[PDB]
RNA sequence: CCGAAGGUGGGACAGAUGAUUGGGGUGAAGUCGUAACAAGGUAGCCGUAUCGGAAGGUGCGGCUGG
RNA sequence: GGUACCUAACCAGAAAGCCACGGCUAACUACGUGCCAGCAGCCGCGGUAAUACGUAGGUGGCAAGCGUUGUCCGGAAUUAUUGGGCGUAAAGGGCUCGCAGGCGGUUUCUUAAGUCUGAUGUGAAAGCCCCCGGCUCAACCGGGGAGGGUCAUUGGAAACUGGG
RNA sequence: CGCAUUAGCUAGUUGGUGAGGUAACGGCUCACCAAGGCGACGAUGCGUAGCCGACCUGAGAGGGUGAUCGGCCACACUGGGA
């Protein structure tokens, strides 16, 4: 079933904010290993690890709370759902909340970001808004 | 719902029903048939005019005319102004309005019309009740 | 027309000036030395609206119509509205000097002719670009209002520059909008427009 | 001067039935006005075997031709693959 | 068949003629196969504009012109090189 | 923080109910006003009071007005960011506007980003239309705003790597 | 030979209209009861059968929305 | 068509009306009426002190236009892809097994149907948009460009969707 | 583009061979065989409608319209023919 593993890694991360936990076993595929080293590039996470294992592998997420309380990502959203596909070309890309967010946008040359999708000017699969 | 769900039976549009019906057809004559023409006033001879009531709490007695239509449909219109030409077998312009005061009655007779005479003793609302810009 | 009535009514010198507010700062009619009412969010935008549109004595077809292409500008929409209403004709004939109201300003350019760049111009809704050097011709070359407009001294503001004999009107770069108007409050008519 | 180039499809073999002829069903497929998800559509062509090299089950591509007879306007290019 | 002719454009009493490459048959605003520049007569000074080689490549292809755009032709000196041509 | 009250406000009003109480003898009448209080340098608040009279109700919303204070960023003279605000059946979305548009809102909303001081909002609520629930909507959204200074200080970033 | 119209026939569909008829809605402070709302004076409702001027009653089973 | 156009003579002289004014909705008093006449889009007014009726004054909106009607669209996130829901408000099939259909855990190779990108043609002219020009300005015209294709042909990528 | 409270519709229809016809391949027309063809991705049937560039509205997605101008179509009192 899971009909879609990349929806249930930003609600786990979302879930983890809320309860303010601070490490997440993440069953780790290649896009989601790719998705934590863009929010780990990008500031949102302290530091992203890898625990490469026989059932599938586990990624540890280190949720960054840099002041008193402060949930740094307070909401995660999942844009192209299995059964709805969204694709964006370059004119089209979405800067989001008009630069102080996000969008993970895996186009044919690397699982890119906003900005660097915009430099490279090629669109793709458009699979998170992080705020 | 679900996006095969929108796929498979979509979303059914809510109906429209026009607030005034016997202006919202016609009538040819030979073809002996009802056709939609969607018109907003139509001249059609009375068949009754008398006066009656509303039914609550609102109690003042209106003015009821009733009148069949080019399309062959009586129908109780309002005539909302204070003292009218019109007899029975009169000649009269409908235009569309609802009167929500007596029931089964949504139209209104308009006044200045072809034989609807302009009404009596006013000088403001001039072009409603169809009266000339009297002297001065 | 007794268009003091308008200026007591929206309640601001649109001359500017102690004039048509002093005696009688109430708005019109029976029911204006009582105290009347402040207005609603409505009447804030209808205020602004009609102090700006009384200025320049416009009818909302052409007062929209400039609002529009003021959005067809770049920048801030409620100002460059203010510029094209500063770069209409009639203004540009009051802020040289050559009438006492906009009315005067208007009949220049009806029948006591005035003229732009050569031939003519007998209306008013005519947008100044700059680099326009206005004049009159020899026929109403200076005539009793010319004369008194000229003995009458008032500011040329720092988008004209105007001579007196030749009374060639010649422009600047653009009128910033700390000149133009300080008691119109802008950005409350793009909202009336917004709706 | 090379002339124009004729539009080509590939398909798969529903029958043989028909005397010296196939239909073909391409599987190209596409996305709503509306709603924006990509669905599928199956379109069968009705095509000329003059060798009657065909079975039913097989990929096969289509050239468009002039028209062979009523519904048909097909013919084979390389019949690629071949059922078990 | 094919002729280079004038195609109305403009308001009403402004009238304006597109040099237009389209046929005898068609309707004067009507359908055409290419164009060329432009024709303004109801300027008090000159401004006719023609592509010059476009017009000259549908003159040998077999096309002629009507009087007038074929005088514009002779103004702006594109029958010199079509009888060049000829002279060839 | 708590914003202490020493600014000067404007304290201008939204509504007064007349909201009734039945007793053995009968209804018994209360005014129950809210009011929207802040000054337009950034920060905005509002509070309600409940009285036998229509100006000491007034009173009392502007005193817990001037007590539950907010602040707002002004990144621009705009917001910085769109956002929806949903306090309970009442959601109101806010989109930064250019800079000629206007507060284009309806009343208590309007009432709420013309006491801000915030002169350029698009803004829609797409939800129920009482006023209490509409403006605590927008000081829900308007409490989840975030400034692109503290937000690059949040990333361990800087400004002009998340502005460009 | 094909062939429009026409002719004959039995159907199919669609609109008017029809003695008479059945429920529905809306309407005056009409008549008969008071079924429901409180333990509404027999807790109510749901399904089903039956009976009864009528709301309804009663049986069986279910529900608490006692 | 002695038409646009230009120039001179004469007199403020020839030239302003329509709708509304409780709230929504900017704009109010008086007299008459007295659940009557009537108003009304809605809440609903009016039964002798009517800012809601009729008149007069006033005010407000626009303005050679104004108002009503009829139909579209918006408001309406009240068909919701953007953008709604289902314990009790409308709304979970009485429940199952399953055909079609939809959706598919992981790693890797390849393909290129999907996706993105380049080039070419093309989406006529006029129209919407941008930039300039001419009609007394403007509408309009004119010029130049942009725009609008899951469009056709052609070439790369292989992350993702599908195929093997 | 609306209806499933339209679920089955076809028999020159669906293919073949041969002939004829056409500017031309072709059930376009005829002979002879085969039992085929379209179909829940909505056939058929019924109802509505000239289609479009465009026009109105809308923040947009959309919804509505198909006057003028322009492209293509179809018709010419009704049906058929050359």
């Amino acid at each position: 079933v899971m009909t879609d593993p990349i929806a249930d890694m930003l609600t786990r991360i979302r879930n983890a904010n809320m309860v303010r936990h601070e490490k997440l076993e993440i069953p780790a595929s290649k896009l989601k290993r790719e998705i934590a080293e863009i929010l780990k590039r990008e500031g949102f996470i302290r530091d992203v690890e890898f625990v490469e294992d026989s059932k599938q592998g586990i990624i540890r997420v280190f949720l960054k709370y840099g002041q008193n309380n402060e949930r740094v990502i307070t909401g995660l959203k999942r844009i192209s759902k299995p059964g709805l596909r969204v694709y964006a070309k370059s004119n089209e890309v979405p800067r989001v909340l008009n630069g102080l967010g996000i969008a993970i946008i895996s186009t044919s040359q690397g699982v890119l970001t906003d900005k660097e999708a915009r430099a490279k000017q090629a669109g793709g699969e458009v699979l998170a808004y992080v705020w | 719902p679900t996006i095969n769900q929108l796929i498979r039976k979509g979303r059914v549009s809510k109906v429209e029903n026009s607030k005034s019906p016997a202006l919202n057809k016609g009538y040819n004559s030979f073809k002996k048939e009802h056709t939609n023409v969607s018109s907003p006033q139509k001249r059609g001879v009375c068949t009754r005019v008398g006066t009656m009531t509303p039914k609550k709490p609102n109690s003042a007695l209106r003015k009821y005319a009733r009148v069949r239509l080019t399309n062959g449909i009586e129908v109780t219109a309002y005539i909302p102004g204070i003292g009218h030409n019109l007899q029975e077998h009169s000649v009269v312009l409908i235009r569309g309005g609802r009167v929500k005061d007596l029931p089964g009655v949504r139209y209104h007779i308009v006044r200045g019309a072809l034989d609807t005479a302009g009404v009596e003793n006013r000088a403001q609302g001039r072009s409603k009740y169809g009266t000339k810009k009297p002297k001065a | 027309g007794p268009s003091w009535k308008l200026s007591r009514r929206l309640g601001i010198s649109l001359s500017g000036t102690g004039k048509e507010l002093e005696k009688r700062p109430y708005a019109p009619g029976p029911h204006g030395p009582g105290q009347r009412k402040k207005l609603s969010e409505y009447g804030l935008q209808l205020q602004e609206k009609q102090k700006l549109r009384h200025m320049y004595g416009v009818n909302e077809r052409q007062f929209r119509t400039l609002f529009d292409k003021a959005g067809k500008l770049a920048g801030k929409h409620g100002e460059n509205f203010m510029i094209l209403l500063d770069s209409r004709l009639d203004n540009v004939v009051y802020k040289l000097g050559l009438a006492r109201t906009r009315r005067q300003a208007r009949q220049l350019v009806n029948h006591g002719h005035i003229l732009v760049d050569g031939s003519r111009v007998d209306i008013p809704s005519y947008l100044v670009k700059p680099g326009q050097t206005i004049g009159v011709r020899e026929k109403s070359r200076n005539l009793s209002i010319i004369k008194e407009s000229v003995e009458v001294n008032n500011f040329v503001p720092e988008y004209l520059t105007f001579d007196a004999e030749k009374l060639e009107g010649t422009f600047t770069r653009l009128p910033e909008r700390s000149e133009l108007a300080p008691e119109i409050n802008e950005a409350l008519i793009v909202e009336f427009y917004s709706r | 001067s090379e002339r124009n180039q004729r539009k080509v499809y590939q398909g798969r073999v529903v029958s043989d039935k028909m005397d010296k002829t196939i239909t073909v069903v391409v599987e190209t497929y596409k996305k709503h006005t509306l709603y924006g998800k990509r669905v599928k559509y199956s379109k069968k062509f009705k095509a000329h075997d003059e060798n009657n090299q065909a079975k039913i089950g097989d990929i096969v591509k289509i050239m468009e031709t002039r028209p062979l007879s009523a519904t048909k306007r097909f013919r084979l290019v390389e019949v690629v693959e071949e059922a078990v | 068949a094919v002729k280079i002719r004038l195609k109305r454009m403009g308001a009403k009493k402004s009238p304006f003629y597109r040099i237009v490459v389209a046929d005898s048959r068609s309707p004067r605003d009507g359908r055409f196969i290419e164009t060329v520049g432009t024709y303004n007569p109801v300027a008090k000074p000159a401004e006719v504009k023609i592509d010059e080689e476009l017009a000259l490549k549908w003159l040998q292809t077999g096309a002629k012109p009507s009087d007038t755009v074929r005088n514009l032709f002779s103004s702006q000196g594109i029958m010199e090189k079509f009888h060049n041509a000829k002279q060839g | 923080r708590i914003d202490p009250s020493k600014l000067e406000l404007e304290e201008r009003l939204v509504t007064v109910n007349r909201v009734a109480k039945v007793v053995k003898g009968g209804r018994r009448f209360r005014f129950a006003a809210l009011v929207v209080v802040g000054d337009k340098n950034g920060h905005v608040g509002f509070g309600t009071g409940k009285a036998q009279e229509v100006p000491e109700a007034i009173r009392k919303a502007v005193e817990d007005a001037k007590k539950n204070l907010i602040e707002v960023p002004m990144v621009g003279t705009t917001i910085p960011h769109e956002i929806i605000g949903r306090f309970g059946a009442g959601n109101i979305l806010l989109k930064p506007a250019s800079e000629g548009t206007g507060v284009i809102a309806g009343g208590p909303v309007r009432a709420v980003l013309e006491l801000a001081g915030v002169a350029d909002i698009l803004s829609k609520s797409l939800g129920s239309n009482t006023p209490i629930n509409m403006i605590r909507a927008t000081l829900q959204g308007l409490s989840e705003l975030k400034r692109a200074e503290d937000v690059a200080k949040l990333r361990g970033k800087s400004v002009e790597e998340l502005l460009g």
